[PDB]
């Protein structure tokens, strides 16, 4: 289940996703993490360096639900 | 909130770098200050720097990881991308930094720079010109500097 | 475990009801299999099967995190 | 052909779910070898004018399922403003509000809700719709009467 925590981790803060949102290239980040990067002129993806806008953000609910599913298991 | 964000990660990286350090690398704080670090890179095996121990100064900013860390050599090295003072000419430490990069990934890039230098973007023109014209003499100069300053 | 059925929930495609194959998202944030949502998208003035919010066929994004987890859950089902 | 395998694979999944977890007061499955042609048995909702009746339905899937809705018609005569003498159901999700996320189980729950609460707004039988709003007691008496004659 270490590999599963892998998939729900934000590349920018390295903590489990908080309001996971996706950008043009498909990579997902916390709303706050990618928004902080969006205030720096030419905004470019921290993973693939493809160009991105904040207007074009999409909620990735499936991941937020998965963060709660893994948190319930960590209680054990 | 600046300082708490940067400090929270640097703390996460300090745990990972201790658990899973890069091959031939070591890095951690100089003291109480989490932003000021001391690292040790052993010269890559097979390279001209083989057998040398090189120390570095890693200075983080409260804007980390959005802005890169200041990484400078103390220890003198014969390298086209590292000048007299110890300034590193590496893309990811200047205009090609991404907030996805860790200090572990920055240490591995320095080890790759030591293994394979970039004479296309030289910080020391004289050494770059030597690496391409007279490879053998460049390697002889780099081994004498490694024995003298890195041992 | 008993609690992995809720995780299969999250990686299931609403149109074919099978685990995501080439999971892609549309404007609203809802995810489907590329082939499942492209069948909806061909049919003229298309709308999202979940929220009925409009979507354009040409606005598709890979959701790589979901595809990775599909395999992470497939590896567990073998044991 | 690939259309047939995809629809089939989805109808197969739903046949398992509607057997395991059928909607309350409903039952269905294939008439025969043909997985596309089903028959269903709905009980008149409790509390409703249809209470105590047994209604049959004909579900028909197409190889384009779930992207196109199935054909669902009544074979048991019912007194309802949204269901005509030819068993045709006037329901949004069977027409221009179909969603490929919808299952035949969710179709049937909506028919149970249509029976409980009819839509005189858009009536397939104008006669009955007019009566539901003007003379409710007489509508309910006729629905209670039609249920006893045709659904028992
Ligand atoms: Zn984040
Ligand atoms: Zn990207
Ligand atoms: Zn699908
Ligand atoms: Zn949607």
């Amino acid at each position: 289940l270490t590999m599963m925590w892998e998939e729900v981790t934000c590349p920018i803060c390295l903590d489990p996703f908080v309001e996971p949102v996706s950008i043009e290239c498909g990579h997902s980040f916390c709303q706050e993490c990618i928004s902080q990067v969006g205030k720096g002129g030419g905004s470019v993806c921290p993973v693939c360096r493809q160009r991105f806008l904040l207007k074009n953000l999409r909620p990735n609910r499936q991941l937020a639900n998965m963060v709660n599913n893994l948190k319930e298991i960590s209680q054990e | 909130k600046l300082l708490s964000t940067s400090a929270k990660r640097i703390q996460k990286e300090l745990a990972d770098i201790t658990l899973d350090p890069p091959p031939n690398c070591s890095a951690g704080p100089k003291g109480d200050n989490i932003y000021e670090w001391r690292s040790t890179i052993l010269g890559p095996p097979g390279s001209v720097y083989e057998g040398g121990v090189f120390f570095l100064d890693i200075t983080f900013t409260p804007e980390y990881p959005f802005k890169p860390p200041k990484v400078t050599f103390r220890t003198r090295i014969y390298h086209c991308n590292i000048n007299s003072q110890g300034v590193i000419c590496l893309d990811i430490l200047k205009d090609n930094w991404s907030p996805a990069l860790t200090i572990s990934k920055v240490l591995l890039s320095i080890c790759s720079l030591l293994t394979d230098c970039n004479p296309a973007d030289p910080l020391v023109g004289s050494i770059a010109t030597q690496y391409m014209t007279n490879r053998a003499e460049h390697d002889r100069m780099a081994r004498q500097w490694t024995k003298r300053y890195a041992t």
